[PDB]
């Protein structure tokens, strides 16, 4: 797994995030390659710290990490604090719906 | 909460492969 | 001073209920106006959460910009993704002339990186 030199979403490298006009560091799957800048990504610079603390994946390639499985992705949350996916169907105990407010994973929870 | 989908909306579309 | 409200303006539950996720849940409170709500009730994430603990946090009715203190032009501050301090998109350096495509965190948070 090479990683790509180019934001996904704006197509600027590390030297020119061609939304924001200025350059800035990519970050990049683990998966696949696919990288993009932390701001193209929404990131905030909490979560750009948390990604770097593990395999990171792209919004394509992100899995559950307690099946393991990018399958019904439509039922995937993405952790507001570090990014990890997880199946609302695989959270015990299981929701039915995302929550109306901001959700963060049980080991964020943890952290703390 | 943030899905898939509202992360997809959220960013816009990714660069081909 | 302030008296902090007892409960969410978001579900009007305590610290012991939130009303949206059914779990107790802390409370934060706007330093000037004492309006409270429960952290996922206002959309913060948990590091937002530690951030607005650590400084007179205003709640969106209260907000002036950092920088220059005045509450003018409400409708041009940009909050930080990360403390949820305001700035004004004009005040920023350089300034801008519209708000970003992307998040955006203030030189405060970036400092405290470092
Ligand atoms: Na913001
Ligand atoms: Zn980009
Ligand atoms: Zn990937
Ligand atoms: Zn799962
Ligand atoms: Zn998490
Ligand atoms: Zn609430
Ligand atoms: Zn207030
Ligand atoms: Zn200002
Ligand atoms: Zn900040």
């Amino acid at each position: 797994v090479i990683p790509n030199n180019y934001c996904d979403f704006c197509l600027g490298g590390s030297n020119m995030n061609k939304k924001s006009g200025r350059p800035e560091e990519l970050v990049s799957c683990a998966d696949c390659g696919r990288s993009g800048h932390p701001t193209c990504l929404q990131f905030t610079l909490n979560m750009t710290e948390a990604v770097k603390t593990y395999k990171w994946q792209c919004i394509e390639c992100k899995s559950c990490i307690l099946c393991g499985t990018s399958e019904n992705d439509d039922q995937l949350l993405f952790c507001d604090d570090c990014d990890r996916g997880y199946h609302m169907y695989c959270l015990n105990p299981p929701v039915a719906e995302p929550p109306e407010g901001s959700w963060s994973c049980h080991l964020c929870w943890e952290l703390l | 909460a943030r899905t898939k989908q509202t992360a997809r909306k959220s960013t816009g579309g990714k660069a081909p492969r």
